[PDB]
């Protein structure tokens, strides 16, 4: 469904958490296409930086046949 | 309440014309029903206690409902259930004479579910009682009158459940 | 229950319990040992009272057991003895409670309508509980026979 | 190597107080004496004086 | 309503059996408590005006509700308040004689919440009033009879809360 | 039914039915009479098809009827044939409905939990309904055998 | 929910038997209904918003509801009104395709009366808007499919009112 | 000349759909070939080469 | 394609296709030659379709091409008829696909926001594709015009 | 949720006093019973599925509830019933570990009565299934540990009744 | 190991490995001689107990050694004894670890899907572990057998 | 929510006309009051911990709820009651700055009585805490500025009663 494989670093700007938080601080995850705009916006609201993002799933420039 | 004849009269009157051909053949259907309905009412009013008697004997008697613990237990509750089934049979006979279930959903079903939930009356056991009345009426009045009586009794079942 | 009856009367008159009702509750609460002894006597002799009174009832009224009768078969006779055990249990409950309100609430309101729906001769049910009273008074001590016969008397009067 | 095969019937339902099955044996032990069939035909009876009058 | 011995009778009745040894043991427990219940009922019936007088003086007087515009104002409402606490104490005496709190949620708590909501009655002020009755009666009659009276009075409080 | 699965899909996707999907309920209602023929021939020949299927299962897998087995007994073979007839009922309901929805809604959801509570081999009951498929292809006409055996392929693939 | 085919399948399954002729006749009746419902849903899905906009233009536009004071004035709640009517037309087409009104009282009529009572939504005006949808649909698709949509929209009206 | 006794017991019950009573007779007619008890010692099987070794 | 819709549904429910869905694929690969013939007729006679549909669209709604409008001028009518050719080619793509998902993912996702940024009345484009299906049913065979009007019908529904 | 120890702690907290000798010897009773509860926990956790298997075998197999029309008919409803018995056994083991029925009060019996009334679940057959679980675990884990498991399963039965 | 489990439980709620588990670690490292004695006893008598456990397993369920069964052939029976030896070694690993997590990590996650794919009765595998538990309890000395019984009962409970 | 100025706007929009002279007079009355409202809001926001501190000190300490077993006991519940009174004071400041008592039944009193009834929170103790709040606030910001605080805290009392 033309998913993105992204990786990003999201720090905690307001709380000093005592549990382990690599898994939601620096993480690699698969995000779908229609969710990726909202997800990238949400990272940039939270203050994290998108380290890298590539199109692991699907083919760029496909006019049709993406569902 | 209303029957089928006043139903088509009111349906003509609400749009404000006289009796048209749909009213004509609806009245012809009701008059053709006619004799069968009045004969079924005559035989039900004849053996009125018989259907409720062996209906309770077929469905309710000798079970955990009429054993201690159940809701048919104690004589006051037994007489109340006999009264309820006489109510249901009388009002089903009235709806059978009418040709419409207006007396059913306008004299019986409103408030009945919530008052039975307040009294703890078993809805499924009342449904099986109504099915027993349906079977004994089908055995006593015939086939066509029996099945339209069954339509009115399981309308009571569908409203109550 | 006598406590329930006195509370109901005091609530109807919108007052606290009178000293007469209160020391009647005192007298019952001291003398309940004899009434529970009567209840244990009836519970121990449960089967023989019902059996002997059923035999005596079917001797006195053989047309409830004849063909065309209400209690014809052996299963129908078992239902007759089941009703006898019901009313013996209610008489035991009334003896324990000290008042006829449990008997009224369980097995005497609408009994005429129930036996009308069942076709059962309620005068013969009154005869049945009368013979149960006779057998219990036969195998019970005389003061205890009078104490149980008060509630048996009430059941006979409300059936008949 | 014995094998435990069950039955089409379930476990028997435990008999309780209100069920008259527990009084069936006591009704049999009574065995109540029924009445003889009455041989009256009622055509020969006449309703003008056999009805009592006091 | 239901007292302890009728509760034993109904518990035997729902399972259909007679009264066994444990039923007689509960009956003897109630018969042991009956002396205390009778003497506590006589004391409360003798002094019943003084209890509600002391309770209203302890918990209701010289407050915002009896300052003008409140619900304890306008003497008709004050007399209705004294009547309400008299009703609470009398039915608590009934439940104390009974040994079961069935009269409390049959003849008192039935609709009492929406009665007080429709009349604008302060619920926790009433709850404080019945608690005032609770320690007044506890100081009046003793620790054990006062304990039983406290059980039924805070049953009234929990139903009203 | 095919209409109820398509309409649940459209209801979830917040749209009207796609014209391809209306064309396929159109195709289903034009071709529905052969499905009724399948249903009536299975209803007519229910006992012999289940006879041959049960007999060939008992030939192929003797461990099922071996001592110690879940289906060892005469009783146990009878309730195995009960399950056989239940799945035959489900296949008739499915070929009437035009979809796999009654089979999954009645006899496939939770069936692994049931059969592991009972200790029965799910691969063996899948083999049973596969044998129902092969004897149905033997007994019934070839063109409708495609649809009937295909729904059988669904239930054996979903069950195994 | 359940359609007509699944309804007769469940009515067989409650007794646990196969399908007999009493299922065959109504099942072939639903197949005979068939293509009519298919093409009616097709043309409704064609001009899907168009029945809604003529229905509001004929009934709800230029009246007291769109005038201030009425519960349809302002763009947000008139948006909610046309979203509701899109929901009603979509789910009535759903009930027409299904052949049963189970989707209506399973998906629409559950809690709708009480949430409209909470929001102060005009019940009679919503009913009249559904009547407008019904008459535009009957003028569009014809007589038989029109009265199928009519009986499902009248079921919506009877449940909501 | 009899009164039909009110046999409340569900004796002579009509064997409805879903019972194994409807398949007991067909289980008799099938008469499945129950396999014999195998004579495997399970004590002399050396598990080093009798296990498949492919 | 319809195989793409069926395979998306089957992957969503996480097993192989139900035989309802293989029936979908089977009837599609029987009717694909007819669908290709219909699309070839529309491709061959495409020019009269767009030209007559645009002319009768201008006859029905002259406000669109009135001066100051979006479509006013020979330049703007050329761009509008290019849009007409785009939509007609997309409906032929839907016909050869067997579903409406290429229609959605090329021209129906974001079309409302597209024409709001362009200042184009989507109700006028809906009337335009109504005249498209009218001219196509006029010069196409009736059973062929049924499915052609079904796919134009989806275009009208999603874009109106 | 609270066990016996924290129930003692919370009761003394509401009493506003320290732990008197009643608290101490109740705690000593729990410390005596703890080894028995741990051993019964190990046995029941080992035989969790088989207890439910033999209980449903000796309670409601080949009966009307498993027949079509019964509520254990269909694999969905059957597996839901098996999961219900698994819930009852696991929460009875939890309450047997705790020495208190608060987990059954707040996590099991909360809403279960009206849930089963909405579902049509047969209460008496469910109760005797729990009774079958009681007999199986009493035969399996011993007499005294089986007696505590039985009184907690009977608490579940009384809450469900 | 029990140290690993205590570390995991402390890390889950971010503790510093409280004395309420550190005294258990102390008791484990002091009393490890008894569990090493248990392990060397099981390792020395590993073949006798697995042969007797297979004997009682085939006594209770001779389906698998029947010609239709999964363990039929004397090679699949050898595979049965090999898998039971695997589970015995897992039990020894657990009794030297102190908890259930090595048996969980090696042989209980996905064992249901494994034996579903292999077609074997997992309830009969659980019965084999039950018989291995009983034979090991008979061979071992009372409280040592009760100590190993926790690990065995874990294997049966997660197997069934 | 709503204030005095948007109440003027909504009262204009219900009848559907523009703003007349009386609307302008009400707006200018609000603009005249706004300086006093801003000054009082600044004083209450500056001293808001002291108001709730002195109010709890003069109305809630050394009571039955503060003794163990009561609702004010258990420091978690104590700080939650402090936070509740902080919420009451902050939303009363919002209402005083606004000029309409719509924020109380839109953001405070919505379900608050149901919350306290399910939570076992003493209604009259909360009411007298609000009375202590408004007395301390009226003593702090003066009689004229404290009049509006009295309006909205008594509105909280009337809604919560
Ligand atoms: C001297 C004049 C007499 C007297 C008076 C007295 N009264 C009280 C106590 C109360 N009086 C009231 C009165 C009213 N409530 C109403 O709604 C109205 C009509 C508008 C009236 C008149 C109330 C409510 C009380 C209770 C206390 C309160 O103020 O709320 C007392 C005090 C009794 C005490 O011990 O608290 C007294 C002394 N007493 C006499 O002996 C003179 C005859
Ligand atoms: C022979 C190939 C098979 C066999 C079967 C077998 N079945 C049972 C018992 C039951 N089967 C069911 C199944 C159903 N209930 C339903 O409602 C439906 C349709 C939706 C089905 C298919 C149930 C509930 C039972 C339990 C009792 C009952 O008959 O209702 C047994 C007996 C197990 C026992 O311990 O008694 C057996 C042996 N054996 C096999 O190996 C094949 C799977
Ligand atoms: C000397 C030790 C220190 C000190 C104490 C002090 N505390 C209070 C008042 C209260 N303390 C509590 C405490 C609790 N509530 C709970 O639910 C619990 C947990 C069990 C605790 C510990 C409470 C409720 C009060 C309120 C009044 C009351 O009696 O209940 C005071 C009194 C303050 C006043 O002005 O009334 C004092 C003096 N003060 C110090 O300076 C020392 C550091
Ligand atoms: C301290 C030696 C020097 C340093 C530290 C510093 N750390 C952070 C914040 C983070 N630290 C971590 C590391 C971990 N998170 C875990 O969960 C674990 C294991 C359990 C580790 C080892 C992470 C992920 C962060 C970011 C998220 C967070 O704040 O928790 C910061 C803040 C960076 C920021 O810009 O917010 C700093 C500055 N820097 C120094 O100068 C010290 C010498
Ligand atoms: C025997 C001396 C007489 C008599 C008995 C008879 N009774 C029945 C049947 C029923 N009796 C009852 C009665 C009660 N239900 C209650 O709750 C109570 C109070 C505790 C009583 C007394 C009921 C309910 C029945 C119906 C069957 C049932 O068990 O539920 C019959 C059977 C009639 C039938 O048609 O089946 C008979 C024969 N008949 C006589 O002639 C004697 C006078
Ligand atoms: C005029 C600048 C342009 C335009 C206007 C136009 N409007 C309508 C009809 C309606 N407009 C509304 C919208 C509103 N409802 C409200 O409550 C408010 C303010 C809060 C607005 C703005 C509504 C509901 C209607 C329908 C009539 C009604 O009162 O319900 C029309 C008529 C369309 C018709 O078919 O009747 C028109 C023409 N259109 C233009 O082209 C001008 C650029
Ligand atoms: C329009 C016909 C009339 C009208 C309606 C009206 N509706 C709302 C808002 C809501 N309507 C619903 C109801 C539904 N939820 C569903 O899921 C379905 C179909 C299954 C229905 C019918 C709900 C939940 C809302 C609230 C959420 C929302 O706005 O979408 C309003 C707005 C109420 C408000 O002002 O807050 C109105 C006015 N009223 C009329 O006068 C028209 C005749
Ligand atoms: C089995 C003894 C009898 C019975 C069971 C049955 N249960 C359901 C479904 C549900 N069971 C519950 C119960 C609980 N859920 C919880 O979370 C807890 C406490 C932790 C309990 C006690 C619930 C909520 C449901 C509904 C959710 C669901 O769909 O599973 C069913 C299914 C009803 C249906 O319509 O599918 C059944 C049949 N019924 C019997 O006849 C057995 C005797």
């Amino acid at each position: 469904m033309r998913m993105f494989r992204i990786t990003a670093c999201v720090p905690s700007q307001t709380r000093i958490r005592t549990q382990r938080e690599l898994q939601n601080t620096y993480f690699t995850k698969l995000v779908p296409y229609d969710n990726w705009f909202r997800e990238q916006q949400r990272i940039m609201k939270m203050g994290g930086k998108i380290v890298k993002v590539e199109l692991a799933t699907g083919r760029p420039g496909t006019n049709a046949g993406l569902a | 309440m209303q029957d089928a004849i006043t139903a088509v009269i009111n349906s003509a009157d609400v749009q404000g014309k006289y009796l048209d051909g749909a009213a004509m053949d609806k009245l012809k259907s009701y008059f053709a029903s006619g004799e069968l309905r009045v004969r079924a009412a005559s035989v039900i009013s004849a053996n009125a206690a018989t259907i409720v008697k062996e209906a309770v004997a077929k469905s309710l008697l000798y079970s955990d409902v009429t054993r201690p613990g159940g809701n048919m237990y104690t004589t006051r509750r037994y007489a109340a259930c006999i009264r309820d089934l006489d109510y249901y049979l009388r009002y089903a006979t009235y709806a059978m004479l009418a040709g419409d279930a207006s007396i059913l959903d306008e004299r019986v079903l409103n408030g009945l579910k919530e008052t039975y939930n307040s009294l703890g009356v078993p809805i499924s056991s009342t449904v099986q009682a109504i099915q027993a009345i349906k079977e004994v009426t089908a055995s006593l009045v015939g086939a066509d009158a029996g099945k339209e009586m069954g339509v009115y009794l399981d309308y009571i079942c569908s409203g109550l459940s | 229950s006598i406590v329930t009856k006195s509370i109901v009367n005091a609530d109807a008159e919108a007052r606290y319990l009178s000293p007469g009702e209160l020391d009647r509750i005192k007298a019952f609460v001291t003398g309940g040992a004899a009434r529970l002894r009567i209840a244990e006597t009836l519970t121990g002799s449960r089967e023989t009272i019902v059996k002997q009174a059923g035999d005596r009832l079917f001797q006195k009224r053989p047309d409830i057991v004849s063909p065309g009768g209400n209690a014809y078969g052996e299963e129908m006779t078992a239902t007759c003895l089941r009703d006898m055990d019901y009313y013996l249990r209610l008489v035991t409950y009334g003896v324990v409670s000290g008042d006829v309100t449990p008997i009224e609430e369980i097995g005497l309101v609408g009994v005429r309508e129930m036996y009308r729906s069942l076709g059962t001769p309620i005068e013969a049910v009154a005869q049945s509980v009368r013979e149960m009273k006779e057998v219990a008074s036969g195998l019970m001590s005389s003061d205890d026979a009078a104490e149980a016969s008060a509630y048996f008397d009430f059941v006979i009067g409300k059936m008949s | 190597w014995q094998n435990e095969v069950r039955r089409f019937i379930p476990q028997e339902k435990k008999l309780t107080a209100g069920n008259p099955m527990n009084f069936l044996g006591m009704a049999r032990s009574i065995n109540p004496a029924a009445n003889t069939i009455p041989k009256v035909s009622a055509q020969n009876i006449n309703i003008e004086a056999s009805v009592p009058r006091r």
